[PDB]
């Protein structure tokens, strides 16, 4: 895959378990709603407690629906018909 | 061949579920648990990889302890019939 | 002047810029076309 | 923006480790008394229940250290370093004087972050009850 | 084996041999890798050197302070090659 | 700190410990709340 | 090859776990409210003479106390109790052998595992 | 083990099986440790140079001096950075 | 008659073993597990 990156890089974040953008996401999300993939970073008005040293690894694409939900998506039919790698949109579509 | 296909339904994360059978949490914490479960999983998959037995030179001097540790299993709760017991008093455990 | 100056400070490098700033960081989304807010019914140039 | 302060802010280190024990016994190092179990009648909200209550008396030699346990053995590290600083906001400072507006502006500046706001204001005569956590499927760590 | 007694034999030499059909139960296992090529320093102690004459295989004006153009990926025995522009010269002009 | 018995009793009572003033094992790290008791050991806590 | 036997049936009077303890019985067991104890151990002395002062035997008695534990065990069920207590006979009729046998089977089966769990917990 | 014989047994298949209860005989320890910092001699004269020169003696090198933040190690074994922009509220104003 | 027999009688009675310990314990209620023995059949075919 050929994906651009912002000029601001987080070497420590990349070295720490190579977390894939944002926070430690995946399947171990047992909260109060399914919309926690962006609330935890868009709540604002406070700079957290624990770390207070890493807001976004790649703000060019990790802010709201900017690149991951607008490049190919996978629900617009025509936009999702491009010949790309099949197991690559699983990290962008919450599904059910 | 069909009788041999029970592995795909008889192979859950047993290796991963074995420690949780005796190290179940008993406190009240979610943030530290979320921050530490990723590290625990990555260390488990790093220490449970097959490279250790791939690069091992002496089996009984390298992987014997790990094989003995992972060979521990619990008996089933259903009592079977009288198995074929040896004349010297040797019992049958299982097949592999 | 309605309130305090927004982003006239020039002493922010990494954390001094990412911690307190939020309205000035939400408008920066992609490095292709930036966005800004402005009151409606405003011409260029506008009236007095 | 100007003079770099020389002071620092260190973190206290504490470890909470648990290891398996190896109880030791002798000919008469442990004993217990067995008696008759009493039966008491209990009342339920939809039926009748039974409760068991019986005092137990334990007597030991009490002459020295006969039951020797095990020291710290080898086990997986169950302690994780987790920083939980910036707890001064819960005290709202002190020394009440003519500084309310200044301290409010200072707290607004120091808490005007952009990451996440679980709790921050904590007004007067407020409870700020903790939120509901997950179930009994979690890990184990520590704080400092 | 170990402290127990279990069967130890291979049945792969008695069924499905010398036939067009191969051994069953052959899944697909894939492992993802990341090879970043961008280096972004933070401190100002990474663009200075005392001497550049450790080896006599280069000229006096050694351009070691320049950022690397790319990352040379291994190829079997190990070949230092880099061909990315010829394959991805234009892929973002229309996207931008 | 003051002793009230012989050396054997003093060492026996100093070999044990009482519950700490921590908020169990949560990340809040507050004072001990009334209604939670746990058995913990704090060796050589007075030796500094 | 296959039989009908679930879980595991174990006992305590034949397990033999208590190998370094003497079993005692006391039907008249009640509150003790702690008490006092006394011990006497003969300690040999020493004999010496010279510049050091002479030594004489001494006797020291120390009293102690005891701690009494508490045992609690209860369950929560209403349908079984209501079914068991809903009959109370009518006027002196037969024993209802079928219902009596069913109750004897079910209550005994429940009580066996209940007492096994209670004994395991107490141990 | 020589002139003495012990009585050991392994009873584990009958207890702690399919039970969601806390493991007994578990003892939590409590050790208090400090992390002092400020490594700086009164006189900057007991220093020398290494034989190898493949350079860390630049006049603009902040490694030889204490940093603005606090450098402490963690479980992962990496060095994190903690600025004083949030810890500046530790002024001793209670005077 | 394996095509349609729906069993008819089975000893499917499995309970949940728990420790009957009182004191500092929460409130819970045992539940029964109703297992099934329905496995899908998947096989290929050939002719000559």
């Amino acid at each position: 895959e050929f994906v651009a990156m912002p000029v601001s890089t987080d070497l420590q974040y990349f070295r720490t378990a190579c977390n894939p953008r944002g926070r430690a996401s995946g399947m171990l999300y047992m909260g109060d709603r399914d919309a926690d993939i962006e609330a935890i970073m868009f709540d604002h008005t406070q700079s957290d407690v624990a770390y207070t040293d890493r807001a976004t690894l790649n703000p060019w694409a990790s802010q709201k629906h900017s690149y991951g939900d607008r490049l190919y998506n996978g629900t617009y039919n025509l936009t999702g018909a491009s010949p790309i790698y099949s197991p690559c949109f699983k990290f962008f579509t919450p599904a059910e | 061949d069909q009788l041999l296909g029970v592995l795909l339904e008889k192979a859950p994360p047993l290796s991963l579920l074995s420690p949780i059978n005796k190290f179940q949490p008993e406190g009240h914490l979610n943030r530290v648990a979320r921050a530490a479960l990723l590290s625990d999983l990555k260390r488990r998959v790093c220490a449970d990889m097959f490279f250790m037995t791939r690069h091992a030179r002496e089996p009984r001097l390298i992987s014997a302890y790990l094989s003995d540790m992972v060979s521990c299993t619990q008996p089933s709760v259903m009592v079977s019939r009288i198995t074929h017991t040896n004349t010297r008093g040797r019992q049958v455990d299982g097949v592999l | 002047m309605p309130h305090h100056p927004h982003w006239v400070n020039e002493h922010l490098t990494i954390l001094q810029f990412i911690a307190p700033s939020n309205p000035r960081l939400r408008f920066e989304l992609n490095p292709a076309f930036d966005f800004f807010v402005a009151p409606g019914d405003v011409d260029l140039p506008g009236p007095q | 923006t100007g003079f770099h302060p020389g002071i620092a802010f260190t973190v206290v280190r504490q470890d909470r480790f648990a290891t398996e024990q190896l109880l030791y016994a002798e000919r008469a190092s442990e004993s217990y008394f067995v008696g008759q179990i009493q039966v008491h009648h209990h009342d339920a909200i939809g039926g009748v229940n039974f409760t068991l209550t019986q005092p137990r008396a334990h007597v030991d030699l009490g002459v020295g250290y006969t039951a020797v346990c095990a020291t710290a053995a080898l086990r997986c590290p169950l302690t994780d370093m987790g920083n939980t600083a910036q707890n001064l906001f819960f005290s709202r400072g002190g020394v009440p004087m003519l500084h309310d507006n200044v301290t409010e502006s200072l707290r607004r500046i120091t808490a005007s972050g952009g990451r996440l706001n679980p709790t921050e204001p904590l007004p007067i005569f407020g409870g700020l009850r903790p939120a509901t956590s997950a179930g009994i499927a979690r890990g184990q760590a520590s704080v400092c | 084996v170990g402290d127990k007694l279990v069967f130890l034999e291979a049945l792969e030499r008695r069924v499905y041999q010398a036939t067009r059909v191969a051994y069953p139960l052959i899944g697909n296992i894939d492992i993802t890798f990341i090879m970043p090529m961008g280096v972004f320093q933070a401190n100002s102690m990474d663009r200075y050197t005392r001497h550049a004459g450790d080896f006599s295989t280069v000229s006096e004006q050694d351009p070691r302070q320049f950022p690397p153009q790319g990352i040379f990926f291994y190829n079997k025995d190990g070949i230092l090659t880099q061909l990315t522009l010829r394959d991805a010269m234009g892929t973002i002009c229309h996207s931008s | 700190v003051n002793t009230n018995c012989n050396t054997l009793d003093r060492l026996l009572m100093e070999a044990k410990a009482v519950a700490s003033q921590s908020s169990t094992d949560t990340e809040y790290q507050f004072k001990r709340p009334p209604g939670s008791t746990e058995m913990t050991q704090d060796p050589c806590g007075l030796f500094q | 090859g296959t039989y009908c036997n679930t879980l595991n049936f174990v006992r305590f009077l034949e397990l033999g776990l208590s190998v370094a303890c003497i079993c005692t019985k006391f039907p008249e067991l009640a509150y003790v409210r702690d008490g006092v104890i006394q011990f006497e151990v003969q300690q040999p002395m020493i004999a010496r003479d010279g510049p050091h002062p002479v030594d004489q035997p001494v006797h020291n008695y120390m009293v102690k106390r005891i701690h009494k534990r508490s045992l609690s065990a209860a369950f929560a069920i209403a349908s079984e109790a209501l079914s068991l207590l809903s009959n109370t006979y009518v006027d002196g009729t037969e024993i209802d052998s079928s219902l009596r046998i069913r109750a004897i089977q079910q209550m005994a089966r429940n009580l066996r595992t209940v007492l096994d769990s209670f004994e395991r917990g107490t141990a």
